């Protein structure tokens, strides 16, 4: 497998916001199929990975203790975005605005 | 009576449109990624994502 990056890099925070989008889309993208029983072709194939994560998160019983691929990240990430509120948080706030760009 | 403390990844994106972020995905290049970087508690100014 290979190890040597459990803390990741600082640029990850930046990727967190971007990733959140892939995890954000993948979220409603993964619920649009299971909530209708059928699935439809998606524009960006990048959501695929997340679909395997969001699905794994269902099999993920450790969540914050799991380290499967992005599991801990998808759980840790969505976590921040879930508990995060107010303050100098340019993640959920702006993404919640969508006023311009 | 039916209390509740947490559901399952509620997130604040249940109001967002999958079309909006879509345009943002192409604009940044989220739909053309070849290598998905790792996301682990790196920086110190974002340690708030612990939730421990
Ligand atoms: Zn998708
Ligand atoms: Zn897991
Ligand atoms: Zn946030």
């Amino acid at each position: 497998m290979g190890s040597g990056a459990h803390t990741a890099d600082p640029e990850k925070r930046k990727l967190i916001q971007q990733q959140l989008v892939l995890l954000l889309h993948a979220h409603k993208c993964q619920r649009r199929e299971q909530a209708n029983g059928e699935v439809r072709q998606c524009n960006l194939p990048h959501c695929r990975t997340m679909k395997n994560v969001l699905n794994h998160m269902t099999h993920c019983q450790s969540g914050k203790s799991c380290q499967v691929a992005h599991c801990a990240s998808s759980r840790q990430i969505i976590s921040h975005w879930k508990n995060c509120t107010r303050h100098d948080c340019p993640v959920c706030l702006p993404l919640k605005n969508a006023g311009d760009k | 009576g039916s209390g509740s403390g947490s559901g399952s990844n509620v997130i604040d994106t249940d109001f967002i449109d999958e079309e909006v972020l879509m345009s943002l995905v192409i604009e940044m290049g989220l739909d053309r990624i070849k290598e998905l970087p790792e996301l682990w508690l790196g920086q110190n100014e974002f340690d708030f994502m612990t939730d421990f």
